RNA sequence: AGGUAGUUGGUGGGGUAACGGCCCACCAAGCCGAAGAUCGGUACGGGCCGUGAGAGCGGGAGCCCGGAGAUGGACACUGAGACAC
RNA sequence: GCCCGAGUGGUGGCCACUAUUAUUGGGCCUAAAGCGGCCGUAGCCGGGCCCGUAAGUCCCUGGCGAAAUCCCACGGCUCAACCGU
RNA sequence: GAGCCCGGGCUCCGUGAGGGGGGAGAAGUCGUAACAAGGUAACCGUAGGGGAACCUACGGCUCGAUCACCUCCU
């Protein structure tokens, strides 16, 4: 249920996660880590985080705005909300498009754009 | 190509062996054995190219069936034998010893030292794991596996210095790696340096786990615990003397 | 509105120069311009300035020696490595002698020549020669 | 602002601009689609053999009049009707009807027939796999069938 | 200086006193000033006109300079004097005057609809409101749930 | 000129658009 | 038999993805099975491509039980009642990794895959 | 210019060497799109290559590296490995 | 008589010339080209002054981007191409 | 679980009476449209009409006309 996850981060306040969380079963935390922002909460235990990065163009010497959606599984111990940064773990597949699980949430009432 | 790659080309032959690159259209390909393929050196090469004892491979192979070379204090005859790194290789018909040491550059070179150092072979073991019958075992990435350490760790995680009595197949004089000990660097672009470890303080999250070291010169080297290899408290000679 | 207030300072300063007035007045004022005139004075290009901070705005009255030929800001303000400097060296400046490609830096603000002697770089801010 | 956005993140606009405005070079557009390659028969090629359907002579252009020697040849795989300009003085002679005639272009593939000739895109080199400039000189080889 | 917006015409050059600390030949206490303000907001006058009458009668050009320092978080001035008392309209006067006017237009158009020009300023005043709304939401004088419309303008005024 | 052309273009268009409509 | 992968369906963006290869042997699959309740045990051994023989149960006759101490048995079972997946399955007595069955004393919950492992034992449900 | 119905996700299960809508039973209505999706054309991809003061533009030839194919199209055994020039 | 020389020329393609695709480095009164005018969404772009973070950004170290081709040295083949270090 | 087939729909390749236009050839004919105020200034958007160039209406514009007549401006 509630064990240290590492990365130098603390695990959620509550626990009761289903076996598709790295506190149960055989799906486990591993690897690299990101950060991004919740677009939507509409699917069940499922949450879209879309990241922003910049890329360079050598020809014009300038940057561009690109935006990569990444699908994130939210553990029922914590609820994601629109318009706040969320922290993502690199895990084996839940599904066709879900390869990520949400690990530690920093929540916020604020919204821009 | 949907089977196994069972040829290698010269142009496809890695330049960490210092092979000749355009000699022919095909290079000698290591079979599996003791240690990693783009970290090893073929027996063929040491014979034909390194030490000139052969003109044709019909030479070399005869040379390896009769016994001009033992690998690991043990006889061979496969003329596709990957000779390990930090390795003991012996000529018994002259009494020569070479270490398979990396140079500064990153090509594999043989460094000749006396017969006395040819009984010892420092192992730092690649992993350490429990087995059934309530034992653990000592690994290496030249493969060599040992049993026994009188229940539980009693020493260190894996960063070991072992004394292997190599003709005897035996493990002797275990010694940790500590914050005033020596290390030889076997992997990394800092290879061929032997130094005195400053500390073992680490940022372990994900794959990197950091270890620094400063040498006689004072060149700060950050290698993985694994790229780090415990030469000990100084016994065998440095590469490039 | 304005943007690039610096630039609208500089550009005056030069068009000021090209006429051959005596001194300048720059109605909008700042750190950027303040600092840049500071570094500019430090190399010597300009004489003395006083800014008066009115409750409205800083204003800079600047003294013109005659030295300046051309001194301009950079448009998207590109980031420039310390290896890429030489390229941006050959382009903008008039020759190896001058060396105020004023960049902004980790150390503070510098010219081009004061940047190179330290050894540090970044996004471009403006030029002067 | 002389056109362009300048700004760190804008570039994409730049990136699409160019491309949008590239397609005003006829030549570029044409190649990048492959209109050069589709229209003016050949299927793109350096040259093409074809059977001489007949021999025809046409008139010259505006300040000019003189009977140019032109063939009608049919490209064989192309299967297309090509009227064609024949180099040399006497020539029309050495070409028998129903010998093979290899055909090329002449003076930029653009379409441009040379100044005199109206239509003719193309050139002839050969009669029965021996050329016309070889048949203007008497010695070199002389024709068959 | 200028901005020719919905115009080509350079704006008035009206300019502030370059005084940064206040006249002392003029004299009022933090207490006296506060009374004057409260009395005027009690009349039905509004903060610009409150600052106007105080200027013309009591000789204080802007309140900020005279008042602060008396709690040097920021400058103390009319409506920041009002909010501490609870006399402040939760809608900023800016946005209020705007919307106020707007509702009057509509009634004209109601009866008179053949009006280009009068139609065209409806379009020109809304779109200043829109803006003034948009940013306030994010600053926070007006909740994010709101959105602007001509029935939600006729409800705020009444 | 452009008088010409506009009505020529229009007549072409109509007549042909008549032929398409029919 | 079942082909897949599994790169040959559609993109998660409603693109059609087309297969740009054929079958790979390693990446083929077998069909589901019906493990029946019976008095007899019908087993077969089948050789995987990892080179390991794994048992498929095509029938079984004994499961048998576990507490919270864990004292196993091999005794008679009777009809499968309640299968999670589909109630159709609970008619034709298809054993599953999460099936529920009537045992000799108490109902018991299946807790093993008999289509790769070849095992049937259960743990008692407490009311 | 709107597309999407195993289609996106959830629960439980099968199958597989193995994760996975890979497949399937039940439940939910998502998922993707003007930061250009989908559809249509064209095209093996990379190391490099040609050219050009540079920036750039065009190009995938031997050779090396990785993938795909074996008259078109499907199909299993036998073997660690093939669905097998 | 001039060029070049076991080559030299013809057709075709690509790049240069072509700052005729404008980043470097183009224009748009009358030469091609300003939308008949406005609004504001998406976007880009933003007055001054203080503090936090250090995401961009710069600096240093460290893991790493196969060989080949390229560039430079030395060495080898009569020479170079080519190869070796 | 392929190829194979069958009925229908949709699309694409080889090819066809007939039909549209272009850059032309400039020795036939009609006219004088524009370019000079082109001999009714010219163009312009819109609408009708005429074999054609084009004419006319209404609105615009000067890239507009030649003195004359009147009015302003360094």
């Amino acid at each position: 249920m509630m064990r240290d996850i590492g990365l130098r981060v603390q695990p959620p306040a509550e626990k009761c996660d289903d076996p598709k969380c790295p506190w149960h079963g055989n799906l486990k935390i591993h690897g690299r880590v990101f950060e991004g922002i919740v677009v939507s909460d509409k699917p069940r235990k499922t949450v879209t985080v879309e990241r922003q990065y910049y890329f360079y163009l050598n020809k014009y010497e300038r940057y561009e705005l690109r935006r990569s959606k990444i699908h994130a599984h939210n553990p029922p111990c914590i609820n994601a909300k629109v318009g706040d940064k969320v922290l993502i773990a690199e895990t084996r597949p839940l599904s066709k498009t879900k390869h990520f699980v949400v690990v530690a949430v920093l929540e916020r009432a604020e919204e821009r754009r | 190509r949907k089977g196994p790659k069972r040829h290698l080309k010269r142009l496809a032959a890695p330049t960490s062996w210092y092979i000749e690159r355009k000699a022919y259209k095909w290079a000698v390909r290591p079979r599996p054995g003791p240690h990693n393929m783009r970290t090893s050196i073929p027996l063929l090469y040491i014979v034909r190219d390194y030490l000139g004892y052969a003109k044709t491979a019909r030479e070399a192979r005869k040379i390896l069936n009769e016994g001009k070379f033992l690998v690991d204090g043990r006889v061979r005859k496969d003329y596709k034998f990957p000779v390990g790194i930090m390795d003991v290789v012996s000529i018994p018909e002259t009494g020569e010893h070479y270490r398979v040491l990396p140079n500064r550059i990153g090509k594999l070179i043989l460094h000749p030292i006396s017969e006395d150092e040819a009984f010892i072979k420092p192992l730092r073991i690649r992993n350490k794991r429990m087995i059934k019958g309530a034992r653990v075992q000592l690994n290496f990435h030249d493969g060599t596996n040992h049993i026994v350490s009188i229940a539980e760790k009693d020493n260190y995680f894996t960063s070991y210095t072992v004394l292997m009595k190599v003709p005897e197949r035996e493990i002797l004089e275990v010694l940790p790696f500590e914050k005033g000990a020596y290390v030889f660097v076997t992997q990394g672009k800092n290879v061929a340096r032997k130094g005195r470890i400053v500390e073992i303080k680490r940022f372990p999250m994900g794959w990197p786990d950091v270890v620094t070291i400063e040498d006689e010169e004072g060149e700060l080297f950050d290698t993985l615990k694994e790229y780090a290899f415990v030469v000990g408290t100084d016994k065998p000679k440095i590469s490039l003397p | 509105t304005l943007l690039d207030p610096l630039a609208n300072a500089l550009s005056h300063i030069t068009n000021s120069e090209r006429v051959g007035k005596r001194e300048v007045y720059i109605k909008p004022a700042s750190k950027l311009i303040g600092e840049v005139l500071r570094v500019m004075q430090k190399y010597g290009y300009i004489g003395e300035f006083e800014f008066i901070d009115d409750g409205r705005a800083g204003v800079y009255r600047v003294q013109l020696l005659g030295r300046i030929n051309k001194a301009g800001a950079i448009k998207p303000r590109f980031p420039v490595k310390v290896s890429e400097f030489e390229k941006w060296e050959k382009r903008f400046l008039p020759a190896f002698e001058f060396g105020i490609l004023i960049v902004s830096t980790s150390q503070g603000v510098m010219s081009h020549k004061e940047a190179i002697e330290k050894g540090i770089g970044g996004r471009l801010i403006a030029y002067v020669y | 602002g002389k056109k362009a956005p300048n700004g760190e993140f804008a570039g994409r606009k730049l990136k699409l601009k160019r491309k949008k405005f590239r397609w005003s070079d006829i030549r570029y557009k044409r190649r990048v689609l492959r209109l050069k390659e589709k229209s003016d028969p050949l299927e793109g090629a350096p040259q093409a053999r074809g059977i001489v359907l007949e021999k025809i002579a046409v008139e010259a252009k505006q300040p000019n009049s003189g009977m140019r020697k032109a063939v009608r040849v049919q490209l064989i795989k192309n299967g297309k009707v090509v009227t064609a300009f024949c180099p040399g003085d006497g020539a029309i002679k050495f070409i028998d009807e129903h010998d093979e005639v290899i055909i090329e272009g002449i003076g930029g593939p653009k379409g441009g027939s040379m100044g005199d000739i109206p239509g003719i895109r193309y050139k002839v080199v050969k009669v029965n796999r021996v050329s016309l400039k070889e048949l203007v000189k008497g010695r070199k080889e002389k024709p068959r069938r | 200086m200028a901005r020719m917006h919905a115009r080509k015409r350079g704006k008035s050059g009206s300019k502030r006193p370059p005084r940064t600390a206040p006249p002392i030949w003029v004299e009022y206490t933090v207490e006296e000033i506060e009374n004057l303000v409260v009395k005027l907001r009690k009349e039905g006058y509004s903060t610009a006109m409150i600052g106007t009458i105080l200027r013309d009668q009591y000789g204080i050009p802007s309140v900020k300079l005279f008042k602060d320092p008396d709690n040097p978080n920021r400058n103390l001035t009319i409506t920041r004097i009002l909010e501490k008392h609870g006399l402040a309209p939760e809608i900023p006067e800016d946005l209020m005057f705007l919307i106020r006017r707007a509702v009057n237009l509509r009634k004209h158009l109601e009866q008179h609809p053949k009006d280009l020009h009068s139609m065209r300023g409806l379009q020109l005043i809304e779109s200043k409101i829109r803006r003034l709304v948009k940013y306030y939401k994010r600053k926070g004088k007006l909740p994010k749930n709101w959105r602007y419309d001509p029935e939600t303008a006729k409800l705020l005024v009444r | 000129m452009r008088w010409k052309w506009i009505k020529k273009r229009i007549r072409r268009l109509k007549r042909q658009r008549k032929k398409e409509r029919g | 038999m079942a082909i897949w992968q599994g790169r040959s369906l559609k993109k998660p963006s409603g693109g059609r993805i087309v297969l740009a290869r054929k079958k790979r042997k390693r990446e083929l699959g077998r069909e589901p099975s019906n493990t029946r309740v019976a008095e007899q045990d019908k087993r077969k051994i089948i050789r995987t491509y990892g080179g390991n023989r794994k048992v498929r149960l095509t029938a079984a006759a004994y499961a048998n039980v576990f507490d919270k101490s864990g004292k196993g048995r091999k005794v008679r079972i009777i009809r499968v009642i309640e299968n999670p997946a589909n109630r159709q399955f609970a008619r034709r007595n298809i054993i599953t990794k999460g099936a529920i069955i009537e045992t000799e004393i108490g109902k018991a919950k299946v807790t093993s895959r008999p289509g790769q492992d070849g095992v049937v034992n259960a743990i008692l449900l407490e009311e």
